[PDB]
């Protein structure tokens, strides 16, 4: 499997009057996976920093603080605090 | 480092530093007799009055043409090899010599 | 031992904590031995150069510190045997002086000498 | 061919027992061929020449490169070769192992026979090192030093080290 | 949602489109007018030793068969079985001597095809299918006769010696003559009737007049400088003929230099030269510390202080000098100051360096020798191996005239890509990509054969610019499957 | 043997795409040797990697997963 | 774009290597084209830092030690 | 201003502890340089650990966290 | 074990540039960490310019070397 439909979606609702090539998706996929592996990597090295034995939002938002450069990384922030906020709600 | 002549030695018992002193070629003169001092003397002779190399000091000169005259400390090279020293010109600026 | 007898008599330095006399060569190399773990001494000309200063006079052939009237009086009876010196002009700075109190090592002034 | 043939028409010819030709000096560098002699041998270059008697030499060492794709051949000499200003105390050269030759030598098989004692042959083929080491030796009498029993990390029989502002290849022998 | 950030790019591809029609249509300008012109073609001719056997010597050594050397002709004379065959020094390509104990060799090595290694590629024989002498050896006993003169060897080792010395007058003599043919005649130096004129002490000289650098001043006169070294090597270098004026201060640098391209050559020191130097240092050089160690608080930032004032001493100085050489000269000599923050390293001579744009001219100073590329004459500029797998790409520099080769630098962090693009875009030069390196001297070479066939297909914008795609069908429309 | 299957202009090539304009006669072998112990490297986490999944074959997601074990992600194949 | 190595003779390289690790294997041409990609960037950014270590070397004419000097800042 | 407080003589030692044998009058501000960029790293990601822990004060453990991020 | 930096300088430096989030307090074991790891990073960085410096054939390590050697360290 693959995250195909919802880099779609993601394309469609950003550039509605667009498209992509098979490549391009294939590329966007293997970066999806990249950044989950990444940040679950990094979540897990902070789990086990700190003793845990359930990764949090609070531990995501500090591998993606460590991940991602400081502009990208605010914003991405951003992103899940509403995300999750309105998940909450 | 001051005195030049004789060394001391701790000992208990003449006869000890008599016999440890046997056989070497150097001290052969100072071997037929063996001074004692009192033991008031068993301080003194550690005491050094002022080594003697500090920067921004004051030193004089026995070589070179600046001769009896002092000079001061500028820069101090522990490569034991030269030293830096202030010390005002007493040449003629060549106006003198042939 | 045949390691802290000095070598050669020119290029000599000195400590100034248990004033071990020595040769450049022998510090490069070994070092200090009385004092290395709490000095690094070991390992470099830098730290010699650093903490050591070739301004010192005298010298004793300390062979019995557990029984010797000079080796209590220059408190050096807890060091082991060899040469050492009876003045030593200088002053370490105040990091590498700092970290001796703060380990537990105590800083005195080995300069027994009188000045002026 | 033709100029040779037109000389040879009028001249009365009557020599080196064997000349190689083109062979990568290191030290001294460029390309020099080498033809031998009973008591010497002969170092021509495109501009400079030498000519190293066999008693000045002391020691041929014959040592693999890092890689394992070349070999250098060192010559210990003694007097040096003098060059102006300069002194090579070393003779060295580089050759390829897959750097093949095949040699005749200027001599009959009886007079080979006597003179090395059946070490060499009226014609020979092999790599052009192995070639170099045999008349070498055959010549000298000395043995070719060899690698020992040294064997680095990255299984080459040397350490890549650097001396006097340059890189090079220590051996122990 | 998306960071949204904008890219002023766009009105930077927009004065690049700008700036792409007016070069299209300034080249098409240019070389329509030019439409070829005039050209300029010398002559030569080889060397004689003797014209007529009448100028042959007469010499005792000949007489016996000797290797003689005339210098005021510059021929040496060899024997060849009783004949005292002549060469001219120039024909000599180098010799070498050999001593083998008992005899001494001596070779001598001549010129001819296949042989002309260097330099000398360009002296094509006038019949290169003749027959050319390369060798000649001789051999003389080192063995002294019984009680005679001189020793046979010492006759051959002299010989080399006086021809190595007559080789090296010749040669000496040659590259001064070929160096003084097509130098443009500089006026006088106005010897300075002002009274004043602004001067400026302790300079080393690029290049170097002698061997080695040469200490000295400058003075600025009515319409040039004169430098002047601590011995008294005057080198003139007039106002009308500096081309651009650098002023690289002492600021993250070993030394603070004025550096003088020059529009013609000027010949000093034997030689010409178009760029010049004048620089003074301010560093320090050690095994690691002074091979000392003992630094305290009283000589290691005092050291510091003491070349910090140096420093600036040396920034304030060369600003008085400039400002005074500005006011004398009434603005008609202007000198630059390069933008340090717009720097890039770059590799033209193939050395990592950091080339510097002032506000007219790509230069680089520090780096011996001189990098200077002036804007006014760039036609445009190329990035060539702009991928993403590459982190240096290089960058080529076209002239207006297409005569001469183009400047290619190489190795440049692509980091450092954008901001050369947006200095390209403000100095108005139109840069085009290439993700290959292309070919430019044969793209030279036929723009110079066929320049309006070549407008006619597109000028420079050549340099300039199938498979479905998995998308989301009926099989991808499928829902998620139940809890 | 099939290392110096690698041409030499395809060697060339790459360093020209690289950024290199003159090369020498003995940088092909070492290329190539380069090359040998990297696609080593790379084919025995590979193999690896097909050892812990139980697998008859090598996959692109073996390979990939080797590449980024070295440090050298590779998008396209996932 | 294109590929700079010859498709057959690095396939045929890869099987070898294959073969020598362990035999009977088979690889997928998806699984040899990313060893090809990954291949050719890696020697492209070998022939980069090879091409710096000669340009500070003060040369045109790249040399095996200077791809030792690339290999070894590099750390591998 | 402690980027030149840190002593030159000691970045002359750091830099004599091996092969080095001879320095250029240059090297200490680009050491210099290169000493401040890697401590600012080291320290961002250090900062970034304990504003995760919620502690107030930086300590050797998330130094060592930070030290294996950048793979020291 | 061994330092060449003095340790007050250094403190006061890592104070200076951890201003990123100011007021906050480094122990004085992570100070000394990352003072010895400071140092064992200078240390291979020089390591790396004598050799380029020693392959370009100069004894006198250059500020050219550090900067090729952070270039392939890929810094
Ligand atoms: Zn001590």
């Amino acid at each position: 499997e693959s995250y195909a439909i919802y880099v779609y979606k993601v394309l469609k609702q950003v550039h509605p009057d667009t498209g992509i090539s098979s490549k391009a998706m294939s590329i966007m996929n293997s970066f999806v996976n990249d950044v989950f592996e990444r940040i679950a990597g990094e979540a897990s090295r902070l789990a086990h920093y700190n003793k845990r034995s359930t990764i949090t939002s609070r531990e995501i938002q500090t591998a993606v603080r460590l991940l991602l450069p400081g502009e990208l990384a605010k914003h991405a922030v951003s992103e899940g605090t509403k995300a999750v906020t309105k998940y909450t709600s | 480092e001051h005195v030049k002549g004789y060394i001391y030695v701790e000992a208990y018992k003449q006869t000890h530093v008599k016999q440890a002193i046997e056989g070497v070629g150097n001290l052969r003169l100072g071997y037929w007799n063996q001074q004692m001092v009192p033991i008031k003397e068993m301080t003194d002779v550690l005491k050094v009055v002022k080594a003697n190399l500090k920067p921004k000091s004051w030193v004089r000169l026995k070589r070179g043409i600046y001769k009896d005259d002092i000079a001061q400390v500028d820069y101090v090279e522990p490569s034991q090899n030269t030293i830096s020293l202030k010390m005002i010109p007493r040449i003629d600026y060549d106006r003198i010599k042939a | 031992a045949l390691e802290t007898v000095p070598k050669d008599l020119r290029h000599l330095r000195a400590c100034l904590l248990c004033s071990l006399v020595k040769t450049i060569d022998q510090f490069e190399y070994d070092g200090c031995d009385n004092c290395d773990a709490y000095l690094q001494m070991k390992g470099n000309r830098e730290m010699v150069y650093d903490c050591t200063s070739s301004s010192f006079d005298g010298i004793i052939a300390m062979m019995s510190p557990e029984d010797s009237w000079v080796s209590k009086w220059q408190r050096v009876s807890n060091f082991k045997p060899g040469v050492y010196a009876v003045s030593v002009t200088g002053r370490l700075p105040q990091g590498i002086v700092r970290e001796l109190k703060s380990r537990g090592v105590a800083y005195k002034s080995r300069d027994t000498a009188i000045k002026t | 061919e033709a100029f040779a043939q037109n000389v040879l028409s009028k001249a009365d010819v009557i020599d080196a027992i064997c000349i190689f030709r083109e062979l990568q000096c290191l030290t001294p560098r460029g390309r020099y061929d080498i033809r031998i002699y009973p008591t010497f041998l002969h170092l021509h270059g495109k501009t400079f020449d030498y000519k190293i008697p066999y008693t000045t030499v002391l020691r041929l060492f014959l040592l693999p490169h890092k890689d394992q794709r070349q070999m250098f051949f060192v010559i210990s000499l003694d007097p040096p070769i003098k060059q102006g200003q300069t002194r090579y105390h070393f003779l060295i050269l580089l050759f390829s192992k897959d750097e093949d030759i095949s040699l005749t030598l200027n001599m009959n098989e009886e007079e080979v026979e006597k003179r090395f004692e059946g070490r060499l042959t009226k014609n020979m083929s092999g790599s052009l090192y192995e070639m170099v080491s045999r008349v070498m030796k055959a010549l000298v009498n000395r043995k070719i030093t060899v690698p020992g029993n040294f064997q680095g990390h990255s299984g080459a029989q040397c350490i890549t080290c650097s001396y006097k502002a340059s890189s090079g290849l220590l051996y122990p022998l | 949602r998306t960071r949204n950030e904008m890219t002023a790019e766009e009105k930077r591809r927009a004065h690049q489109k700008e700036l792409a029609a007016q070069l299209n249509e300034e080249a098409k300008r240019r070389l329509t007018e030019q439409k070829g012109e005039q050209q300029i073609q010398k002559a030569r001719k080889s060397n004689v030793s003797y014209k007529n056997p009448s100028l042959m010597p007469k010499e005792p050594h000949i007489r016996e068969m000797k290797i003689y050397i005339d210098k005021k002709y510059e021929t040496v004379i060899m024997p060849v079985f009783g004949i005292a065959t002549p060469f001219h020094i120039a024909t000599i390509k180098n010799i070498s001597m050999s001593v083998e104990g008992d005899y001494t060799y001596l070779r001598i090595n001549f010129y001819c095809p296949g042989s002309a290694l260097g330099r000398n590629e360009g002296n094509i024989f006038p019949n290169p299918e003749a027959t050319f002498v390369k060798e000649i050896t001789y051999r003389a006993s080192n063995i002294k006769a019984p009680g005679e003169q001189t020793v046979p060897a010492l006759n051959l080792q002299n010989a080399f010696r006086i021809i190595k010395e007559v080789q090296k007058r010749y040669k000496t003599r040659e590259a001064e003559e070929k160096e003084k043919e097509g130098i443009v005649k500089q006026d006088s130096l106005v010897i300075n009737l002002n009274r004043s004129n602004p001067k400026l002490k302790d300079l080393y000289i690029r290049p170097n007049i002698a061997q080695k650098r040469m200490q000295g001043s400058l003075e600025a006169h009515v319409n040039g400088f004169r430098f002047t070294s601590v011995r008294g090597d005057k080198v003139d270098i007039l106002y009308n003929n500096i081309k651009h004026a650098l002023f690289q201060p002492c600021d993250g640098e070993m030394i603070i230099v004025l550096h003088f391209h020059l529009k013609n050559a000027i010949m000093f020191g034997k030689k010409r030269h178009t760029d010049v130097q004048f620089y003074t240092e301010v560093g320090e050089i050690t095994t690691d510390l002074g091979k000392h160690q003992h630094m305290h608080d009283r000589d290691d930032l005092y050291a510091e202080q003491m070349e910090r004032e140096m420093r600036h001493k040396l920034k304030t100085a060369f600003k008085n000098f400039i400002e005074k050489v500005e006011a004398l000269t009434k603005e008609e000599l202007e000198f630059e100051v390069p933008f340090r923050d717009l720097g890039f390293n770059g590799a033209p001579y193939r050395s990592t360096c950091l080339l510097q744009p002032t506000s007219s001219a790509l230069v680089n100073a520090t780096e011996w020798p001189p990098f200077v590329v002036t804007l006014d004459e760039v036609e445009l500029i190329h990035f060539e191996r702009v991928q993403f797998h590459l982190k240096n790409f290089d960058m080529v520099i076209v002239y207006k005239d297409y005569s001469k080769k183009v400047t290619m630098i190489n190795a440049i962090p692509v980091a450092s890509l954008d901001p050369i693009k947006e200095w390209l875009n403000s100095c108005d030069l139109k840069y085009t990509e290439g993700v290959q390196s292309l070919n430019w001297t044969k793209i030279m070479k036929t723009i110079v054969d066929d320049p309006e066939g070549f407008f006619e297909q597109g000028g420079w914008s050549f340099l300039e610019p199938e498979d479905e795609t998995f998308n989301p069908s009926e099989d991808d429309y499928e829902e998620e499957e139940e809890d | 043997d099939n290392i110096q299957g690698i041409t030499k202009p395809a060697i060339r090539r790459l360093a020209r795409r690289g950024g290199v304009k003159r090369i020498s006669g003995l940088i092909y072998e070492e290329t190539r040797g380069v090359l040998k112990v990297f696609l080593e490297n790379v084919i025995r986490d590979a193999v690896t990697y097909t050892e812990h999944a139980k697998r008859k074959t090598v996959t692109a997601m073996d390979v990939v997963y080797a590449l980024k074990r070295q440090g050298r992600t590779l998008y396209g194949f996932g | 774009t294109e590929l700079l190595i010859r498709k057959l003779p690095f396939q045929r390289l890869v099987r070898e290597i294959a073969q020598d690790f362990k035999t009977d294997l088979r690889f997928q041409s998806s699984a040899v084209m990313a060893l090809q990609e990954a291949s050719e960037a890696y020697l492209v950014a070998l022939f980069e830092d090879t091409n710096l270590c000669a340009i500070h070397a003060k040369r045109v004419t790249i040399m095996p030690k200077d791809i030792q000097l690339a290999r070894r800042i590099r750390g591998e």
